[PDB]
Parts: C-alpha cells; structure tokens; sequence
C-alpha cells in the first residue's frame, strides 16, 4: 500500500533526524564537560597570577 | 743630560697622568652607576625568593 510506503519513508527520515539528533546531543555534552574544564583551567590560571601578584 | 732625564720623567709623568686620569673619572662614574644598578638589581631578586619562602 502506499500508507506503508509513507509509513516507512516517514520512519526512515525522522529516524535519521532522530540519530543526528542523537549524536548532537553527544557532542553537546561532550561539550558541555569541555566547557567545565575550561572553567577548572582559567580559574587555576586566575589562581596562580594572583599568587604572582602577592609575590 | 741632565735636565733631559728631567724632563724625560716630567713627559712620562704627566702622559701617563692623562691616561691615568682618563681612565679613573670615566670608568669610576661609570661604574658607580653600575653599582647602584646592580644594587637594585639584586635587592629585587632578594625580595623575590623572600616571597618564595613566604609562598612556601
């Protein structure tokens, strides 16, 4: 039938827009633990030119 | 003769004497500024390994 042709192709391109979407959210995570990393970096950085600044 | 040794003495004196003198004002004041810098110098590396300790 071609309710099921629609069916399919409805479940073919959602469901690639779901795995891109799944890998989007993957990498936003990811870069959400970047992020504090980078946050942990620049506040040791502030911690040592204080250190230099007391010195 | 004589008076030619004088004189000898006199021109080796006083030749000398210019050099000698050259050398001792330039190189004196000089060196006195190369003291004072050095002086600042080294009082602030002083200071830096004194807050070393203190960070220690």
């Amino acid at each position: 039938e071609a309710r099921e042709a629609a069916l399919r192709k409805e479940l073919e391109g959602v469901r690639k827009i779901n795995e891109v979407i799944e890998g989007m959210i993957g990498t936003l995570e990811r870069a959400k633990g970047n992020m504090g990393t980078v946050s942990q970096t620049v506040t040791n950085a502030t911690t040592l030119l204080n250190t230099w600044t007391r010195m | 003769a004589v008076k030619a040794r004088q004189l000898a003495h006199l021109h080796s004196q006083l030749t000398q004497l210019s050099h000698n003198l050259a050398t001792t004002e330039n190189l004196m004041r000089m060196t006195a500024v190369q003291a004072e810098a050095m002086r600042g110098l080294g009082s602030w590396h002083a200071g830096l390994f004194m807050a070393a300790s203190k960070v220690l």
